[PDB]
RNA sequence: CUCGAUGUCGGCUCGUCGCAUCCUGGGGCUGAAGAAGGUCCCAAGGGUUGGGCUGUUCGCCCAUUAAAGCGGCACGCGAGCUGGGUUCAGAACGUCGUGAGACAGUUCGGUCUCUAUCCGCCACGGGCGCAGGAGGCUUGAGGGGGGCUCUUCCUAGUACGAGAGGACCGGAAGGGACGCACCUCUGGUUUCCCAGCUGUCCCUCCAGGGGCAUAAGCUGGGUAGCCAUGUGCGGAAGGGAUAACCGCUGAAAGCAUCUAAGCGGGAAGCCCGCCCCAAGAUGAGGCCUCCCACGGCGUCAAGCCGGUAAGGACCCGGGAAGACCACCCGGUGGAUGGGCCGGGGGUGUAAGCGCCGCGAGGCGUUGAGCCGACCGGUCCCAAUCGUCCGAGGUCUUGACC
């Protein structure tokens, strides 16, 4: 619900900033598509597009940064602008097989 | 292979004269593997490889006419099933799973004044005092969704090839589209 | 549809107004009064003593139900209302006259009588 | 509120027997991509960074 | 007609028709016609085949 | 037996027997023509409804119906509710008692406790087995499921009949409760898919948004899956052995007798048949399709090693497959996830500029915009690379080449 989002939110956020973070299996598996999806919008690129992407992310700097910045570095492909890579270790007490994901580059 | 069978197309109704809903079914001739006979001794299934290309990735009418198509080379187009007929199909339940004695098995639950009481779903009882421990009687949360389901009076209406496929009279194939359907018109009554 | 004590008006004039639904007529089990069907209910109230009178043991049938009736013609029909007509053991109305339309039905399960009296049968 | 509780000393025997079906099974791991060594079947590591791309450190 | 009036519309080469008392009527359509119309004054109706 | 304690009425649910059988079939009987009843013998399959008033069962009453059965199992069920009630202290009346208290007379209200070990039941995995090692396919002994019914029509208003009525026999159709399955049509869903909204904080002022207002703040609506109110369908034929019950052929009783022996008739019933398992039925079954004799060690070394991708696995990626597990399909010579892309479905024409009115707004561009799983393309992404384990072919007898 409000939480599913939130996530996708900040994760989508942080990420674009670095372009490959460290969350567990799933977490990543999703932040992908979405974030992913989002991308495809930076690609659309315009009034609208932006008015969305931001709509969620909320933040000029980026929002723009990507739409212009990265977007391009991608204008060509077909989704997938992300390469979700699992990881070797696992957060303690837990034992969760975290994992890392980036913007396929 | 004694019979005839394939998978679930899907359902939809439409037309007729009053109108009527059926279901689509996919299956040309899934080849012919040996044939049933217990002659001179025990005989049942042979295998003179002639199958697909992958299959080794895992490597008296009904059956009779077979001999017709199973010796032809293997396959055997389906459809004697013709215009207005009653085969029977045996779908595969439906991964519905382990549920409460509720739907699993008709039963009235937590009434009113207690039909909520953060109360609810859960059978009434087992066995009396003196009788004796338990019966193999009262079902239980007897999982479902996997059962080798099927039925009867399975009337087929029509068929056409473009792709060997069949139109059905009332679907309820049991399992889901893209599912494993086998048909027959067993001891028909409407005959 | 329409049993225990669901209520339904008149369209004929029998001298009624509305009627409570006792039993669904037919045979044991059975749980439903759908136009064409015949109900075992009574007066919830009836004009100023036309000929019937409030609280009168009764027999009426099905002709108006917002329960929606699926016509063998894969079609669909329903109404803004739920009520029917009284009857004389002999599936025979009393109301001399009709009211809101109805549905082929009736015919199919006997009643013409009203079938035509009706202002309009849909 | 102990409606139901054991009723007869569980029997070491059994008891353990119980605790019997249990057991582990070493990580299915493999061996380095070029990292040379044993890694978590499918991953780089404090030995790798590779796979096909240098996405790590050391 | 025009879903009686509800110029919108809904449900296949069949559809369906509600209905009221007095030999009056209400052929029908969508959940945007219904409710609304079923509760006030047609005239005033807009969106559709009325306030067209 | 139990007071080192077996928690007691009615209800609820879940039922399970039994037959003296209420409904249901089969019979013989009648003061039975018909029809409908009465009588009694045979059969439990299946089944035997909503309310009312009563804490009640019981019971009377209301509308049904074929029918609306009698009774078991602590008058089944509290480690499953109920908890009204009789049966804690209150307190009431009435009632006895100098009184104190009191009552199978009554009246208000009055704490039914989370963790199943065993046996037991329902379910799903793990072994070990079935003596080559191998994947695919079948048999079912034996079990389990299910069997009811009303009504309408011809036969026929013909048998019967003074008449008002109403057949066996033979055949159509509909419908009732019930169960299996299933979304097409129908209806309920639709936690964000889409849209309108009032209050507020950030947002940069406007616009265009954003959380919160549960966990969606509120309202309209809404695929796909699930799911009924809804879709198909089912309870049959027919075969064999009988009840009761009806007969034939004929003794002993040179005359009769269904009779011991001989042969047939006859049931919703048994057996079979129709679906649903199912050889872990240690009697481990059948069959087809693969794999060939490797190493060195003292022996009936049937013991330790490379193997044979025959083959399987594990790890990954995925499933109306799913608690875990096991089970199914795929693992870049891939379309398995996601992604994108067309397609459908769904929300009702967007953000902007435009043109009318002081404004509110409207009209346009514009059936726009936005789209959660539904149908299908394309190697953008991510299923890389890798391991492990696995056969060899036990003893006797004979039948054939």
């Amino acid at each position: 619900s409000s939480h599913r989002l939130a996530l996708y939110r900040n994760q989508a956020k942080s990420l674009l900033t670095h372009g490959r973070i460290t969350t567990t299996v799933p977490k990543a598996k999703e932040l992908r598509g979405f974030v992913d999806h989002l991308i495809h919008l930076a690609k659309r690129g315009d009034l609208h597009a932006r008015r969305l992407v931001l709509r969620d992310l909320q933040d000029v700097k980026l929002v723009r940064k990507l739409f212009d910045e990265i977007a391009p570095r991608y204008r060509d492909r077909q989704g997938g602008y992300t390469r979700v890579l699992k990881l070797a270790e696992r957060r303690r007490g837990d034992g969760a097989p975290l994992a890392l994901v980036e913007l396929v580059e | 292979v004694q019979g005839f069978a394939g998978y679930k197309a899907g359902m939809t109704p439409r037309e007729g004269m009053e109108t009527v809903p059926v279901t689509v079914i996919e299956t040309p001739p899934m080849r012919a593997v040996a044939l049933r006979a217990y002659e001179q001794r025990p005989l049942t299934e042979v295998w003179t490889d002639e199958f697909h290309s992958e299959l080794d990735r895992t490597l008296s009418d009904r059956l009779d006419h077979a001999l017709d198509i199973v010796e032809d080379g293997g396959e055997h187009a389906m459809n004697i099933f013709r215009a207005g007929e009653y085969a029977d199909v045996a779908g595969v339940t439906k991964g519905k799973g382990t549920q409460g004695p509720v739907k699993r098995w008709g039963v009235q639950k937590r009434k009113g004044k207690h039909a909520r009481q953060g109360w609810r779903r859960r059978i009434g009882n087992l066995g009396p005092w003196n009788p004796s421990r338990v019966r193999s009687t009262v079902p239980q949360q007897g999982q479902t969704g996997y059962h080798q389901r099927t039925e009867l009076n399975k009337r087929l209406i029509d068929i056409g090839e473009g792709g060997p496929y069949t139109l059905v009279k009332g679907s309820v194939p049991g399992p889901d589209k893209r599912l494993v359907p086998f048909f027959r018109a067993v001891r028909p009554n409407d005959q | 549809m329409i049993q225990q004590e669901s209520r339904l008006k008149v369209a004929d004039n029998s001298g009624a107004r509305e009627v409570l639904v006792i039993k669904v007529l037919g045979g044991s089990g059975r749980r439903y009064a759908n136009i064409g069907d015949v109900v075992v209910a009574t007066v919830k109230d009836a004009t100023p003593g036309g000929v019937v009178k409030k609280g009168q043991v009764v027999k009426a049938v099905v002709v108006r139900t917002k329960r929606g009736v699926r016509r063998p013609d894969g079609s669909y029909i329903r109404f803004d209302e739920n009520a029917c007509v009284i009857i004389r053991d002999d599936k025979s109305p009393r109301g001399t006259r009709i009211f809101g339309p109805v549905a082929r039905e009736l015919r199919d399960k006997d009643f013409m009588k009203i079938i035509s009296l009706a202002p309009e049968v849909i | 509120a102990k409606h139901p509780v054991p009723k007869k000393k569980t029997s070491k025997s059994k008891r353990d027997m119980r605790r019997s079906h249990h057991a582990l099974t070493a990580p299915n791991l493999t061996e380095c991509p070029q990292c040379h060594g044993k890694k978590l079947s499918h991953h780089i590591c404090p030995n790798c960074g590779y796979y096909d791309g240098r996405q790590v450190l050391a | 007609r025009e879903c009686d009036y509800c110029g919108t519309d809904i449900e296949p080469g069949t559809g369906t028709m509600f209905v009221h008392k007095d030999g009056a009527t209400t052929h029908f359509c969508s959940s945007k016609c219904e409710n609304n119309a079923d509760l006030r004054e047609a005239r005033n109706l807009e969106w559709t085949d009325t306030a067209r």
